[PDB]
């Protein structure tokens, strides 16, 4: 296990698992991704050498295979009772397993702990760089967009009540904190993480529209401030009329901390200033005065 | 409410010192405007009362502080701190007046070392700039963003230097009481604003020298004393005041570095002067002593014979003894060498009461006991505590390494490198921020300024210690960075990028030097060079690289390996502005391939003979990438370069398959002679890059055998039909007027004089009846044009002036050598 | 379908592939050449 | 120009001043000799009033030198995806290599109190956490050639001179604990990226000394720089003297290690890599035999570079002796069944035919002496 | 378009004329009474050109109707004032400005 070089076999078929080789205008399209084939005759370098992989690897992977199918369900469930309002009447469907959803999200905060201040450097930086490491893989196979899917398609319904019209009474009282801690989850997943925030720079629209909303303002403000801060690039694709959207949602929310600290972290990032948001930031808010 | 008031209630509070941070980022890093509108906002009288209270809440009172810095200190401190790292001595009387050491009734060797930063220091540094902040005139009749950024505003600063001395003495008399209730509700929020803007007025240098007494009396009396009290030093302080302190003294030993350089620089100036009077001496023995002595007058010969740098440093060298008896120097120009040389050992304390009396034992001293006092929680303040404990202990050394910074200007020439100097503060200032309209007028007109500034021509070792190539190069990459691929934001940014640097490789060789040091940090960025229209990174190599056989021996086969994959990739495919412009579409692009083909050029071809090295590297990794040749010279299906010139000029007949049938920019090439351009400048290349005849007759099998492949590659028939091809001549048309086919819609005798060159060059010309009928379908069409060019209208037209330099590059030396 | 790929994804979980022996019990037991068994990748749950 | 040259009287002063400047620069400053690390190490080791209190001491504070590399340590294992350069550490690093090493019939006494000497010098830092801080560092530079390998490397050399045991029980212990792969890869990457002799470079190099054509400041001709040829010379010997300091003393466990790394996820083998290292400088020298007898004698510039190989060779085969002293049974077999003894088949006709050439002339004695040492 | 409240008197034989520097030492209010810049602020006074029309056209009006040792109070309509622009950042846009005005001696 880590030294051996392997054949592998099919005993159903009796061919040789091969390699299909860099077949005509692959060189031009430029994949280096190449299909795997099977054939008797096979190819010279058959032989696999096999590597370990760490047990933390092991354990994402196998919680990302059962949470995908889960809030795959989740959204088909959603997609079922979003097209008919049930009224006065049960879904007559599979209830959507609303405390599985809700185990599955502290089950990944608590896997998602940002690093105690009190540790030494030296576990700091390890479990730094470990859940580093869990968020690229977690953003690898996306279950981010997934995130982002359920988040959409539980805000397409303004209040508590107005999703229990469509999907069950049950669900409302749990609905309050589910949004809440789904944006949570989704705060954990991206505080320092590169390949969020750069998802974020492709699409801040996403965020820009969601802040407005009262259910989880403190939740959508969190998530902002840290795609704010770890990415320089959301910074420059921001225009006027995000500046005026987050000064309208201080002025909506009222006097915040978090949200004076979001436009500070606006203003600047990594000693790099830009003027024109710096001037969109002043003539907005500063002439004011009130 | 009353802010003591808000002192108690924290939340309000807290929303307060938010407010201020704010405020800081809104203002920061030279955004004057923002600076004068805050400054508006918040009234400066405000700012000097909060200085005052003491009774408002430690937060706030930092904030209010350092509110006060990033409004009127942050710009002036950034740009004296960037002229300040580097150390340039005018040459003046005050200079010639100043020494290490004052001098005294102690003895001389002996003599206390003088407090920090009191003398004249010499070193040009740019007046800081300030504008009075009036915002009821009327509003500028110019465009934003294009009129000049405006200065920071204005500041009573002598009355603000009393007061932040008097606000030490306070902080002094408070250490000395030990009283309970510290201000602000800490000692660390007493102290550390006090001391950060101590900081910023030292580094204005507004404090004068009686000032700096009395700061480094407060900082520490009995080691500074001149000739119970307590010390800020023994008195303690938490670690981020500690920083505070360390950042302090680390300013006033950069003084002492300063003072050191500077009585250096005077020194050199009183020696040179003596050396010169000893040699004008000398020579005037030695025109005598051509007569009394041959041995004498012929050894003082070859010694004056050796370059001036090289005499100097013979004169100089007698410090080992070995050759001091030897050395023509009188002993006593050798004496106070010496004298001088031992007071530098001492004052830098390489030579070894119970107070230290030396800001050397000072420093050590405070650093070793605060560790072990405590041991310091955090990376910051250790790495500032041993930066400094490594400069006290060997200053000697960082003197060595400032000294190559360390340069000496005229009096005459003072007041231009004053300019040079200020649009230098303006450059490094731009670096810091982000791209902006208004940053790149700015830097635009800077730089024009600084390429008009005389010293520029001047002084070629004077930006070389500058080094301002390599932050042109930095605001290049920064602005290079953001969406390189889909397009390039300001060619005319990129286009001064060259005038400016292109126009210093044309200055200095060591200069293209340099840009060879970088030369392929230009090229993983010539990716978008070539994209761009105009002066490109790609051709600053170019610049680079020619005219000097060095560099090119130097050239590197990877930097060719990649450069020559990104001919590859054009000649793989036409450009994606091309397909986006909705020019007719080729399977190609032509104008890449051709201008990789004449950096290619420049690089093979210096001074006119090829590098036989980077030749055979050439043609091998030509051989290597076949798409390099593009469809002319397919190969299986290949239809010949004479065909593809054929159906080139095809195209240029046809309307609107080189154009865009919607140059009005002129900027856009015609597809066809972009066509002809390349496959010219290929031509040419292989030319260029076949071997000598020298080597020929020297029978080395590589270069034959790249002479036949290039033949055999490029038939000499393809040659003699694009020679022989008729070309459209400006005639006069329409009534009589000059009708002029423009260059980019026509093919060219350039072109035709590429053809040539690779002929004469490979296949070289040796028979009379091959010479003659080349002259007779090829060289004849030419002929007549020269007739129809023997008109006062061709004469006047530039076409005819073109075909010159064509006969006289390319016809007349190959009909020269074919005289016999 | 499955591809050979070489790069980031090779650090991925995607490249993490697992062995199922056919017989239930001691499945962690050393493995045997030409031992039959199962492949399956552990994101998708498909069996190859 | 001999003419020409405006004496220095009526030169320019301003200019004149600068060249005298560079000159009192380079001939005063250099010569100059200050030393000042061993004073400062051993100032920064006292640890004063600290047995005084005696409570700091029951709390195990640090002295300002374990201060100083605990933070060095800290800034290691501080991640970034590219390896900072540090000036204080370059200055840090050169101090501490010098209060190590501080460095003709000598008595036994003598030597044994040099041994001493050397090894309470190197107590001093490796008790202070200096090994396991060059291991990180090491770890941090992740396989990028620069003046941060060269500096750590420069003072593991200084504190493992003698083959120190408890330094390398140390170093062991920490890849043992610490367990991370990253160290071995950035060996490995600085031992491919060394470099081998080129025939290219050194005519390039030929052409240039040839053509030499003045430099624009002043009257300069034929300015000299660094051999490109060996570039990496010293820094390929200090790491191969320091693989070598690492398996100094006959350590059979370190051995082992360098060849396989049981529990690490994955096993690189130092031992194979070298000897691919050699494989290729031996090809080199074949193609410097090649040259060289292309014409009858041989040129000095291409002496040197030679010579200059033959020393990072000899370092080569010292730290293969090192790998297979003791006797490693493991590295003995994974060394037989390696790719050695093509290279030193190569080395052998190669030496051959250079004793040969070499003793056809007087002038090549000093050349035929190293060829010989090698040898 | 100027109005103007003479707070305490000027003496009203000496004036301002046009081509002669004017000292003056200033207050500016907004129009709910905000105060964004003075000369108290600056505790220097404030000195102009008259002519060269480097300050608002419709202030340089309002000095030329002031006498000297004069203090007022001086209202300026948008239009003569810095318009529908107003000053970016300082004064908000569209907004009329209120000055008072010391004029303590006249070179």
């Amino acid at each position: 296990y880590g030294e051996s070089l392997c054949f592998v076999q099919h005993v159903a078929s009796g061919l040789w698992l091969t390699y299909a080789a860099p077949d005509p205008k692959a060189l031009r399209l430029g994949v280096l991704k190449k299909k795997a084939i099977l054939h008797q005759e096979g190819h010279m370098d058959d032989a696999l050498f096999l590597t370990r992989c760490q047990q933390e690897e092991s354990q994402a992977a196998r919680m990302i295979h059962s949470t995908a199918g889960l809030y795959n369900q989740f959204i088909k469930g959603l997609d079922s009772f979003s097209g008919k309002p049930r009224g006065s009447g049960p879904p007559a469907g599979p209830a959507l397993p609303i405390e599985a959803v809700i185990l599955s999200l502290q089950d990944l905060i608590g896997y998602f702990e940002p690093p105690s201040e009190e540790l030494q450097h030296e576990e700091k930086q390890s479990k730094l760089r470990s859940l580093r490491n869990r968020q690229s893989l977690f953003q690898e196979e996306g279950m981010l967009s997934l995130v982002l899917n359920c988040i959409d398609r539980l805000n397409v319904y303004t209040t508590a009540a107005h999703f229990a019209e469509y999907a069950g009474e049950e669900a409302a009282e749990s609905w309050k904190e589910i949004v809440n801690l789904l944006y949570e989850l989704l705060a954990s997943l991206i505080r320092g993480n590169r390949a969020n925030c750069a998802l974020f720079s492709t699409n801040l629209d996403w965020v820009v529209s969601k802040l407005d909303r009262l259910e989880a303002s403190s939740g959508i403000l969190e998530v902002l401030y840290c795609v704010l801060i770890e990415s320089p690039e959301v910074l420059n694709i921001i225009q006027e009329n995000h500046i005026k959207s987050i000064i309208s949602l201080l002025d909506k929310h009222g006097r915040n901390h978090k949200v004076l600290d979001v436009l500070c972290s606006l203003c600047v990032c990594n000693g790099v200033a830009v003027r024109s948001n710096q001037d969109l930031i002043t003539e907005n808010l500063l002439p004011g005065r009130e | 409410m009353d802010i003591l008031e808000l002192s108690e209630r924290l939340d309000l509070q807290r929303f307060h010192s938010h407010t201020l941070r704010l405020y800081r980022a809104v203002c920061a890093l030279g955004n004057n405007r923002v600076a004068h509108a805050l400054c508006s906002h918040v009234d400066q009288a405000q700012l000097l009362h909060a200085l005052e209270d003491a009774h408002l809440p430690g937060p706030l009172r930092a904030g209010y502080y350092d509110l006060l810095i990033s409004i009127h200190l942050e710009s002036a401190c950034r740009s004296r701190r960037s002229m300040l790292s580097e150390y340039i001595v005018p040459l003046t009387p005050e200079t010639r007046a100043i020494t290490l050491f004052p001098p005294g009734r102690k003895g001389g060797n002996a003599r206390r070392h003088g407090l920090p930063g009191v003398g004249v220091t010499t070193s040009l540094r740019p007046p800081h700039h300030f504008s009075p902040p009036c915002f009821v005139a009327a509003l500028p009749a110019a465009g934003v963003a294009e009129a000049p950024a405006r200065l920071s505003p204005a500041i009573p600063l002598e009355a603000l230097r009393d007061k932040a001395l008097r606000m030490l003495g306070e902080a002094v008399r408070d250490g000395g009481q030990h009283a309970r209730d510290p201000v602000g509700g800490s000692v660390e929020f007493q102290f550390v604003p006090v001391l950060k803007l101590v900081s910023t007025l030292l580094v204005m240098g507004i404090f004068g020298d009686e000032d700096v007494k009395q700061i480094l009396k407060m900082i520490e009396p009995e080691v500074f004393t001149e000739e119970l009290e307590e010390g800020l030093l023994q008195m303690k302080l938490p670690e981020s005041v500690k920083l505070q302190m360390c950042n302090l003294l680390e300013y006033f030993c950069d003084q002492e570095l300063q003072h050191r350089v500077e009585s250096l620089a005077a020194f050199a100036e009183r020696y040179v002067d003596k050396l010169q009077a000893n040699q004008r001496s000398r020579y005037a023995l030695l025109m005598r002593a051509f007569t009394m002595s041959a041995a004498e007058t012929a050894r003082r010969t070859r010694e004056f014979r050796s370059p001036p740098q090289e005499q100097i440093n013979m004169l100089l060298h007698f410090k080992d003894e070995a050759d001091e008896e030897d050395c023509p120097l009188p002993e006593d120009i050798r004496q106070d060498l010496q004298d001088f040389h031992q007071d530098l050992l001492a004052h830098c304390g390489i030579q070894l009461e119970k107070k230290p009396q030396s800001l050397q034992e000072l420093v050590s001293h405070m650093v070793v006991r605060w560790a072990q006092e405590d041991y310091v929680q955090s990376p910051e303040l250790v790495r500032a505590m041993f930066s400094l404990l490594h400069r006290q202990y060997d200053g000697l050394g960082e003197l060595l390494r400032a000294l190559p910074r360390a340069y000496t200007i005229s009096p005459s020439s003072v007041e231009d490198t004053m300019s040079l100097l200020e649009c230098l503060g303006q450059i490094r200032s731009l670096l810091i921020v982000q791209m902006g309209p208004q940053e790149e007028n700015l830097m635009i007109q800077s730089i024009g300024n600084i390429m008009n500034n005389k010293v520029f021509y001047q002084h070629p070792n004077l930006m070389r210690a500058l080094g301002m190539h390599e932050t042109v190069m930095e605001v290049m990459v920064n602005v290079l960075g953001g969406g390189e691929t889909k397009e390039i934001r300001f060619p005319k940014m990129v286009t001064s990028c060259c005038r400016f640097l292109c126009y210093f490789c044309r200055i200095s060789r060591q200069n293209q030097r340099s840009m060879f040091d970088h030369l392929s940090y230009l090229l993983e960025n010539s990716g978008i060079g070539l994209g761009m229209q105009g002066s490109t990174p790609l051709d600053v190599a170019a610049a680079s690289v020619i005219d000097n056989n060095e560099l090119a021996l130097a050239l590197q086969e990877q930097d060719l390996e990649k450069v020559v994959s990104y001919l590859a990739g054009c000649g793989l495919q036409s450009c994606p502005m091309l397909l986006a412009k909705g020019y007719p579409d080729i399977g190609w692009n032509p104008c890449g391939g051709e201008r990789y083909l004449d950096f290619l050029r420049f690089a093979v071809f210096v001074n006119g003979e090829s590098v036989e090295e980077n030749a055979n590297v050439v043609v091998r990794l030509l051989i290597r990438k076949p798409e390099c040749f593009g469809p002319a010279l397919r190969g299986e299906g290949g239809s010949g370069l004479l065909a593809a010139i054929e159906e080139a000029i095809r195209i240029s007949e046809d309307p609107a398959r080189d154009g865009p049938g919607v140059p009005p920019e002129e900027n856009r090439v015609h597809l066809g002679h972009a066509i002809m351009s390349f496959y010219a400048a290929l031509i040419d290349l292989l030319g260029r890059c076949a071997p000598e005849m020298h080597l020929i007759q020297a029978g080395k099998g590589e270069a034959l055998r790249i002479r036949a492949i290039l033949r055999s590659l490029v038939p000499l028939d393809d040659l003699v039909g694009i020679i022989s091809l008729p070309l459209q001549i400006p005639t006069l048309g329409k009534d009589g007027a000059l009708v002029q086919p423009k260059m980019s819609a026509s093919f060219v005798p350039d072109h035709k004089a590429s053809m040539v060159l690779f002929l004469d060059r490979v296949y070289g010309i040796e028979n009379q009846d091959f010479l003659l009928h080349v002259l007779d379908v090829g060289f004849l069409p030419d002929m007549r044009a020269a007739a129809s060019l023997d008109t006062a209208t061709f004469s006047t037209t530039e076409m005819a002036l073109a075909l010159n330099r064509y006969l006289c590059l390319a016809v007349l030396p190959l009909i020269t050598k074919c005289a016999p | 379908l499955v591809y050979y790929e070489g790069g980031a994804v090779c650090t991925h979980a995607r490249s993490l592939w697992r062995l199922e022996p056919l017989r239930i019990s001691w499945s962690g037991s050393h493995l045997r050449w030409g031992q039959p068994l199962r492949i399956r990748h552990v994101t998708t749950g498909r069996y190859l | 120009a001999c003419f020409r040259m405006t004496p220095l009287y009526n030169l320019p002063t301003h200019r004149a001043c600068n060249m005298f400047l560079e000159s009192y620069k380079a001939a005063w400053i250099l010569t100059e000799d200050h030393s000042f690390e061993d004073r400062m190490i051993d100032d920064l080791s006292k640890a004063g009033e600290q047995e005084e209190e005696e409570e700091e001491v029951e709390e195990k504070k640090p002295d300002p030198l374990h201060q100083l590399v605990l933070h060095f340590s800290r800034t290691a294992l501080t991640e970034k995806s590219k390896l900072d350069e540090d000036y204080l550490y370059m200055a840090y690093a050169d101090i501490m290599a010098k209060s190590c090493h501080l460095e003709v019939e000598v008595s036994f006494e003598e030597k044994e109190m040099e041994k001493q000497r050397l090894l309470y010098q190197q107590s001093r830092l490796h008790t202070r956490g200096a090994a396991e801080m060059v291991l990180q560092m090491i770890s941090a530079c992740k396989g990028e050639t620069g003046a941060m390998v060269s500096s750590t490397l420069k003072l593991g050399i200084s504190i493992l001179n003698g083959g120190n045991a408890e330094v390398q029980q140390k170093m062991l212990d920490y890849l043992k604990d610490k367990k991370e792969v990253g160290f071995f890869q950035s060996i490995q990457a600085l031992m491919q990226t060394c470099s081998v002799l080129d025939l290219n470079a050194f005519e390039r190099q030929n052409k240039a000394e040839g053509l030499g054509m003045v430099n624009e400041d002043g009257t300069v001709i034929n300015r000299q720089n660094g051999e490109k040829v060996m570039a990496d010379d010293e820094f390929t010997q200090d790491l191969f003297r320091f693989l070598q300091l690492l398996c100094e003393g006959h350590n059979n466990d370190f051995q082992n290690y360098l060849r396989t790394q049981t529990g690490n996820t994955t096993t690189i083998n130092i031992i194979i890599c070298t000897v691919d290292y050699l494989l290729r400088l031996q090809e080199s020298i074949s193609d410097f035999y090649w040259y060289y007898s292309g014409k009858d004698v041989i040129e000095e510039q291409g002496k040197r570079n030679f010579s200059k190989a033959m020393s990072v060779a000899k370092q080569v085969f010292n730290s293969l002796t090192e790998y297979i002293q003791g006797p490693c049974t493991g590295n003995q077999q994974s060394l037989a069944h390696s790719r050695l003894w093509d290279a030193v088949v190569g080395f052998l006709h190669v030496f051959a035919h250079m004793m040969m050439k070499l003793a056809q002339d007087s002038s090549q004695i000093e050349l035929l002496k190293e060829l010989l040492d090698l040898q | 378009g100027v109005q103007v409240e003479t707070i305490s008197p000027g003496d009203g034989r000496t004036f301002p004329k046009r081509g002669q520097t004017c000292v003056v030492h200033y207050t500016g209010m907004l129009e709910d009474g905000k105060k964004f810049d003075s000369s108290r602020d600056r505790n220097k006074p404030f000195k102009f050109m008259l002519g060269k029309q480097e300050v608002i056209r419709g202030w340089e009006e309002g000095v030329a109707q002031m006498s000297v040792g004069q203090r007022a109070k001086l209202t300026i309509s948008p239009d003569y004032a810095y318009g529908a622009t107003g000053h970016p950042g300082i004064i908000p846009p569209h907004a009329t400005l209120v000055f008072d005005v010391e004029l303590l001696k006249l070179e």
